[PDB]
DNA sequence: AACCGAGCCAATCAGAGCGAAGTGA
DNA sequence: TTTCACTTCGCTCTGATTGGCTCGG
């Protein structure tokens, strides 16, 4: 469980290579704050979606659910971008 | 340096996701248990006996 | 308006490449041939880190899948962020330090506090 | 001078993906 | 009773995990 409650880090630190020019190194410390970063985003979004659910007296948190949450807490962008790739899944 | 007032649309998510890993921290301890050397067992044993290069490399 | 979170806090050239990147994100979300088995990150571990909260029930997979991309755009933006300061103090090598700078900069970040306490 | 630590390499095997079967509202 | 929408099962196969050395900082 305790590799579990992050994403795996190779996976992570790759994303962060892509971002960065070719000569640029990354520091293991670096790869690990990510890490818990991007863990907290999902959990943080994902708590605002399941509060809503459990109000609504649904068992299911869906797409759309994540979307209301992301413009709730401020990640508008996020939201807006997101919206055509969920509708384009659904069909 | 804590700020009293952070972004308004974070803040209550914010008290109430500090509950929530306070809880994990309660029956997981996983908040404090730290980073292990390696993950695996059978995966560091693998990594250890490889055959190496001169430069400490896995061999082609 | 819905764009501000791009060039929040950001300074010159750093704007343009975060707006054009962002550009970027939307017309590749807007196009109309995804393959829904190409991500970087796994869909299971994202609904695992989900699963972690004991609220959490069932998933639909739409919310992993939505995550998958969102996550990627982040660790993205965040990453080109956090150069700008490896950059300033004339470093190739990114630290933890060079982050922690970066959240400071838009209150979009203001969620990791804790995650990276200042 | 001495020290620190991230890239480099690719094979195993933990586990991610997936179809089938199980669950319940 | 069947249907729907998820979970859990079973299994196949793949890509994340992994450390000794170098040499720039």
């Amino acid at each position: 469980k305790e590799q579990d409650r992050w994403l795996p880090i190779a996976n992570v630190a790759r994303i962060m290579k892509l971002a960065l020019p070719e000569n640029a190194k990354i520091a293991k410390e670096a790869k690990e704050c990510m890490q818990e970063c991007v863990s907290e985003f999902i959990s943080f979004i994902t708590s605002e979606a399941s509060e809503k659910c459990q109000q609504e007296k649904r068992k299911t948190v869906n797409g759309e659910d994540i979307l209301f949450a992301m413009t709730s807490l401020g990640f508008e962008n996020y939201a807006e971008a997101l919206k055509i790739y969920l509708s384009k899944y659904r069909e | 340096e804590s700020p009293l007032y952070v972004n308004a649309k974070q803040f209550h998510r914010i008290l109430k996701r500090r509950v929530a890993r306070q809880k994990l921290e309660e029956q997981l301890r996983l908040t404090s248990k730290g980073r292990k050397p390696y993950l695996h067992e059978s995966r560091h044993n693998h990594a250890m006996r490889r055959p190496r290069g001169p430069g400490g490399r896995f061999l082609t | 308006g819905t764009w501000a979170n791009v060039n929040q806090g950001l300074q010159g050239t750093a704007r343009d490449i975060l707006t054009t990147y962002w550009q970027h994100v939307i017309n590749h979300l807007e196009s109309d041939n995804h393959d829904y088995k190409i991500h970087q990150l796994p869909l299971a571990r994202i609904k695992k880190v989900m699963k972690a909260d004991p609220e959490v029930k069932m998933i639909s997979a739409e919310a992993p899948i939505l995550f998958a991309k969102g996550c990627d755009v982040f660790i993205t933006e965040l990453t080109m962020r956090a150069w700008i300061h490896a950059e300033d103090n004339k470093r190739r090598t990114l630290q933890r330090s060079d982050i922690a700078a970066a959240l400071s900069k838009s209150d979009m970040f203001d969620f990791l506090i804790d995650i990276v306490p200042r």
